[PDB]
């Protein structure tokens, strides 16, 4: 049962180090060799380095060099990476991997590091009104646009999860305000639209949001 | 320094079929590329190791081959499991280095979108912003364009689409294209048009409104 996980997650600002950990349950903490590696968002793997729990020796990757620093720790039996100055172009899942032979064996759950000199704010909740004009063949559309909010998530359940069907909780984007805005689309019989009432819950949970805006057609 | 190249970035495959993914070194890397499977929640898994070895708990599903410089992944044959992520690595020169990895997506029939335009509400408006949302519902394959239209111009470098993954269920994607200016710009205009251009589509179709008539 020798797993070697990561912490769950954490944002900071620009020009701010950071020290994230390893683990070690069952082998030795001199044993293996950790290596940490940069997963960006929609991208292959990217090494960053090897310690060595005992001499302490250190291999970075050349371009990781100047950047972050291999620590370790024999006592408590963990491995430590720090970024010295991150900037918006770090924000990544990072790994670190107890690499058995000269491949790694054993991984450890990402810990996601967001990069952003945000301020954490709630969102607004637009109605996406009823499109069944000549989209009046049988179902028509509508949703919920949650807007500008930092950070995440934001879950988005229809009708307190009563309708989980044809719901669609799109992927936020990140604006060029650092703002995220994301979009709920559920399609809906166009007769039902009267028939049955419709109403979003959205829920950005630090800024501590909680609406339940109800989107019902428009008049015209 | 030793880069490492897969192929294709992105693969179709139809469930219970033998798949070939495609890996080839820079220089000559000896027997030393390693495959790695990783689901979009979790981190990678070793799965071979060496260049041909089903690493510790491997089904006999997966094998390997490859030599100096060309290297293969083969499924023998999909399943619910094996449609994810995989990475081709490498571990025999300084730095190490990983290929841009390459995608397992389940097959199906073309499936033209449903495409609906929703005008900005007045509360978004009243405060400043006016986010105009096209939607492109169930399409497939993922392979989609939105053309953005305010009174005949061709928008630029002011919209923002989102894609879903495959639904769970039917299999098929779906996008919003999102287009936003202030509600002065937007009063500047009447007529917003979404012309959305699929190969599930004989010609392109486009949502349009106008502000005020419906």
């Amino acid at each position: 049962q020798v797993q070697l996980q990561q912490p769950g997650a954490d944002l900071v600002m620009p020009g701010a180090p950071v020290k994230l950990s390893c683990l070690a349950s069952g082998y030795i903490f001199t044993s293996s060799w950790i290596n940490w590696v940069k997963q960006r968002p929609g991208r292959g793997l990217e090494w960053i380095g090897r310690i060595d729990p005992s001499d302490g020796e250190v291999h970075y990757n050349q371009d990781f060099k100047d950047k972050a620093t291999l620590t370790v720790d024999k006592s408590s039996s963990t491995a430590y990476i720090q970024l010295n100055s991150l900037t918006s172009e770090d924000s990544a899942v990072y790994y670190c991997a107890r690499g058995f032979l000269p491949w790694f064996a054993d991984w450890g759950q990402g810990t996601l590091v967001t990069v952003s000199a945000a301020s954490t704010k709630g969102p607004s909740v637009f109605p996406l009104a009823p499109s069944s004009k000549s989209t009046s063949g049988g179902t028509a559309a509508l949703g919920c646009l949650v807007k500008d909010y930092f950070p995440e998530p934001v879950t988005v359940s229809w009708n307190s999860g009563a309708l989980t069907s044809g719901v669609h909780t799109f992927p936020a984007v990140l604006q060029s305000s650092g703002l995220y805005s994301l979009s709920s689309v559920v399609t809906v019989p166009s007769s039902s639209l009267g028939t049955q009432t419709y109403i979003c819950n959205v829920n950005h949970k630090p800024s501590n949001t909680k609406v339940d805006k109800k989107v019902e057609p428009k008049s015209c | 320094n030793i880069v490492m190249t897969q192929s294709p970035k992105s693969m179709y495959v139809s469930i219970g079929e033998r798949v070939t993914l495609s890996c080839k070194a820079s220089e000559n890397v000896d027997t030393y590329v390693s495959w790695y499977q990783q689901k979009p929640e979790q981190s990678p898994k070793l799965l071979i190791y060496g260049a041909s070895n089903r690493y510790t708990g491997v089904p006999d599903r997966f094998t390997g081959s490859g030599s100096a410089t060309d290297f293969t992944l083969t499924i023998s044959s999909v399943q619910a499991e094996d449609l994810a992520d995989y990475h081709c690595g490498q571990s025999y020169n300084y730095p190490f280095t990983f290929g841009s990895g390459t995608k397992l997506e389940i097959k199906r029939t073309v499936a033209a979108p449903s495409v609906f335009i929703f005008p900005p509400s007045d509360e978004q408006l009243k405060s400043g912003t006016a986010s105009v949302v096209c939607l492109l519902n169930n399409f497939y394959p993922r392979e989609a364009k939105v053309q953005w239209k305010v009174d005949n111009a061709l928008q630029s470098g002011n919209s923002q689409e989102s894609v879903t993954e495959q639904d769970s269920k039917d299999s098929t994607y779906s996008l919003s294209s999102t287009l936003t200016l202030s509600k002065a710009d937007y009063e500047k205009h009447k007529v917003y048009a979404c012309e959305v251009t699929h190969q599930g589509l004989s010609s392109p179709v486009t949502k349009s409104f106008n502000r005020g008539e419906c």
